[PDB]
RNA sequence: GAGACCGAUAGCGCACAAGUAGAGUGAUCGAAAGAUGAAAAGCACUUUGAAAAGAGGGUUAAAUAGCACGUGAAAUUGUUGA
RNA sequence: UGAGCCCGGGUCGAACGGCCUCUAGUGCAGAUCUUGGUGGUAGUAGCAAAUUUGAUAGAACAAUGUAGAUAAGGGAAGUCGGCGGGAAUCUGCGAGAUUCCCACUGUCCCUAUCUACUAUCUAGCGAAACCACAGCCAAGGGAACGGGCUUGGCAAAAUCAGCGGGGAA
RNA sequence: CGAAAGGGUCCUGUAAGCAGUAGAGUAGCCUUGUUGUUACGAUCUGCUGAGGGUAAGCCCUCCUUCGCCUAGAUUUC
């Protein structure tokens, strides 16, 4: 989940803002190192501000089109039983003249 | 479009079938009414008109000219049809002894994963003198037969094609008795004809192809069997002469190839027809010449044609160098080749 | 796990760098683009794309600067690390068959890869100087044993296993040693005596690799360990 | 204490967790849902295998009575056969 | 004759029937009927709400075009426009000599730029509207009523993609 | 046959680097120079018809090289 990835990710920088400055940089090369061993043993690690943003900002924008979809074809049906119960009463009313 | 080739159809068969053979009378001699060849590519000629009132008579005309390599093919069977209340039929069909591997991969589907089977039985009945079954086949071809025609195949192995596949085809035998064109189809058997034999000079023709289909970018649209009535074939080419591009004009040795080859096909080494106009089909594709169904009635036909010369700059680019050694010459030498030397 | 070469590190090759990285797409075949012909307009960017689709996980770069010092860039699809060797000394596989009295040519062996030894290279704590042991070496094997498609001697066809590639450590694991990293290629030629001797023949190229410099991506990234240059914190 | 009453879509909304579960801001609205077997004797044990699942084997007068359980129609579905 | 009744075969396990009367909450195809269950549509449409936050999984792809805009170009049309700048040519850096264009429009199209909209396959999940029964064509079929029927033309399984024929004032 | 090479053929335009007082000029140093010299300097001259590419839908090789071989699953009188 990009959210679960984005909440880690904010952990993550919060516990590099809070541990001390040469311990910034010991630890971040510790990750990094890290980083590099997973990752050419082939784990994709997932970790980016920008392309987790851009992959939520698509999500939003396919839901939207959803619900768009969903507006059109409701208001179709809905559509399609107001004209049937509308030629029903037209012919009532021819039953009623006639 | 035109409605006499609509609904656009996909061609049945990647040869191209003749349908129609020009009318028999007995008086002419005997002779052959088609042939086959490969469509190679085209050039550029330049020609004295000898068009009595045109703008352009005894003129220099460019013109462009299809060329089709056209190896020797090799008879290999006769045909005999019979006339029926319901059209023509084939009554009966011998074959000839010592068939080729071409043609025996004609007769397969999957060459290499089968034991080569096809056609021992009957050579066999060839050499364990059932001649008596040959004779009684030829005599039944003679006696109730009125159109024979002659199974003629054409040869990829002297082709410059990765094909493997020989080109079967009938040819249908006109000018004569059935006894005599019959008595010629057995002489023909196992002898290579040439298209010196079949065809000649300056003369008009009709050509089979299937013309492209233009694939990947309502429905159908190329790939469509054409037959295109009325081309001059100008030169015909010998491949052993190494002048055939060479003209009069011109003392030229040189082969009709230009420089570096044919693009996307190679390069010739046989007798090829060189044919005016743009003509159906593409390169590598078989194409099938045959006669005119009826006596010319222009002097286009029966013009003669004079030759200047044929282009032989390399078409892969904006060539100007028509032979290696005035190549060679004009750019004088360079230093990869100083070096090499 | 697929490997390509190129030569795109370098403005223009020659002759040796073009003979030398034949020989290493020779070396890893069967999982490289071996007519892969390198164009001087082509860019790190469209060979990275071109990995992508083609599902390459590594990329050897032979990069050549303006002093003719050679670089050799084993970078990870597609988004790095990125591990800078310097060349020291190098031999071409055409010298090699010439040094050899009975060079082997190459044949059905193209289809199996070699399988990768390792020697001197220090993988547990010896002396707690994390910073070359526990940053750079064990990056250094786990970068190798990616590389090579990992193998399992249970499953793995004898018969089949006919290539070795050598990378051996001049360096101890008290970081004493002159931190050399020596890359060979042999043949296995497997002789009846089951007792069986096995023979190995160079096949090249011979390799001299200085490990100077990392990256975390794609020829992109914080230097991690620069071995002349060391940042302050 | 009784009935020429109804017998689980009936009879009170409720034969059983029923003004329960649930909905609504709120006044209020408000269901569905009974039966193994005489007695659990509710399948020991072996063997598949990630399951609300099988093959043996056992209990019972009967398990195609196995807590999906008194009997088990039609709609609909599958296999075999014509 | 009929609504119905009796028996044979299987299942099944606790009550039931014939006749004379008495009684009634007593006989279903319809009610866009009530409840419950189950179909075609359909493994289709589409991944959309539902099923400590939220959340289909791989493969791909980065294109194709569309609408709305721009004190940009070109072409076209109409007029009462055309008879300093740019583009070139000739000649021996030459005041060097000579040739072509510039307008407006409440007019049309295209190309250039901006914003917005756009994306496939395989796995997994997976509805809804609607449904008396089904759809070749021609003429006839009194009541501008045809899918029934008569006479003909004919008529060969099953898929994917285009396509056009029917459904009084 | 199908993976390098070689040759052919087209394409672009004369590669890096080196050597030229060639280079509008600029700032110093000496006995002051009719190739003064040291540093910077787009750009021009020779190597250099150079360099590089060339099949993914261009040709030809005598082994130019090397490799691959009578498979395996179903169906049909």
């Amino acid at each position: 989940d990009p959210k679960s990835a984005l909440m880690q990710l904010e952990a993550k920088k919060k516990r590099l803002e809070a541990l001390p400055e040469e311990k910034r940089k010991e630890i971040e090369e510790k990750e990094q190192w890290l980083a590099a061993r997973r990752r050419a043993e082939g784990i994709k690690v997932h970790d980016d501000e920008s392309l987790l943003k851009k992959a939520l900002k698509r999500k939003e924008a396919r839901k939207k089109k959803s619900e768009r979809e969903w507006k059109e074809r409701i208001k179709a049906v809905e559509q399609s039983k107001q004209e049937r119960q509308r030629k029903r009463e037209e012919n009532i009313r021819k039953r009623r003249e006639e | 479009g035109s409605l006499a080739f609509l609904p656009r159809k996909r061609a049945a068969r990647h040869r191209g079938r003749v349908k129609s053979f020009p009318k028999d009378d007995p008086k002419k001699p005997v002779h052959l009414t088609a042939a086959m060849g490969y469509k190679a590519g085209m050039t550029t000629i330049v020609r004295d008109l000898d068009r009595p009132g045109a703008k352009a008579h005894k003129k220099e005309v460019v013109e462009a000219v299809t060329i089709i390599d056209c190896p020797p093919m090799v008879v290999v069977g006769l045909v005999g049809y019979i006339e029926t209340p319901r059209g023509l039929r084939s009554l009966t069909t011998v074959w000839a002894e010592h068939l080729s591997d071409e043609v025996k991969r004609r007769f397969y589907k999957n060459w290499y994963k089968s034991k080569k089977k096809a056609f021992t039985k009957y050579a066999k009945k060839y050499a364990e003198n059932n001649g008596a079954s040959i004779t009684r086949e030829l005599e039944r071809i003679k006696k109730y037969c009125t159109v024979v025609r002659v199974l003629a195949h054409t040869q990829i192995r002297k082709t410059p094609l990765k094909q493997k596949k020989a080109h079967l085809m009938e040819i249908q035998i006109n000018g004569g008795s059935v006894a005599d064109k019959v008595e010629f189809g057995r002489s023909l058997f196992e002898k290579p004809v040439t298209i010196d034999t079949i065809f000649e000079k300056d003369e008009m023709i009709d050509v089979i192809a299937v013309t492209k289909g233009h694939g990947f970018v309502a429905g159908q649209m190329g790939y469509h069997h054409r037959t295109s009535v009325n081309h001059k074939i100008y030169r015909i080419g010998k491949g052993d002469d190494e002048a055939n591009a060479s003209t009069e004009t011109d003392l030229t040795k040189k082969k009709i190839t230009p420089m570096g080859g044919f693009v996307r096909y190679g390069e010739v080494n046989n007798d090829y027809v060189m044919i005016k106009g743009s003509v159906p089909g593409v390169k590598k594709r078989i194409m099938t010449l045959r006669k005119s169904l009826f006596t010319h009635t222009s002097r286009k036909a029966l013009e003669k044609v004079e030759l200047k010369w044929i282009d032989t700059s390399s078409e892969f680019g904006h060539g100007a160098f028509q032979t290696a050694a005035e190549k060679k010459q004009f750019m004088g030498t360079l230093k990869k080749d100083l070096q090499t030397s | 796990p697929k490997s390509m070469v190129i030569r795109i590190g370098a403005g223009e090759v020659g002759t040796s760098v073009s003979q030398l990285c034949t020989d290493v797409r020779k070396v890893m075949e069967p999982g490289t683009a071996s007519r892969l012909k390198e164009r001087k307009a082509n860019r790190l960017r469209d060979y990275v794309t071109m990995c992508g689709p083609l599902g390459v996980t590594h990329l050897l770069l032979f990069s050549r600067s303006t002093s003719g010092n050679v670089n050799l860039r084993l970078v990870v699809a597609p988004r790095g690390p990125t591990f800078h060797f310097r060349v020291e000394k190098y031999s071409l596989t055409k010298d090699v068959r010439r040094a050899q009295r009975h060079p082997k040519g190459g044949g059905k062996e193209y289809m199996t890869p070699p399988l990768l030894v390792m020697n001197n290279f220090t993988d547990p704590k010896s002396d707690a100087h994390s910073k070359v042991p526990r940053h750079l070496e064990s990056l250094t094997t786990t970068a190798f044993q990616s590389l090579f498609p990992p193998i399992n001697p249970q499953t793995t066809p004898l018969k089949s296993i006919r290539r070795v590639l050598l990378l051996n450590r001049e360096l101890s694991p008290e970081n004493d040693g002159k931190f050399v990293v020596n890359f060979r290629h042999y043949l296995i030629t497997t002789k009846p005596v089951e007792r069986r001797a096995v023979k190995l023949v160079e096949l090249g190229p011979r390799m001299r690799l200085r490990m100077t410099k990392v990256e975390e991506g794609l020829c992109s990234g914080k230097v991690l360990w620069h071995e002349y240059v060391s940042k302050s914190k």
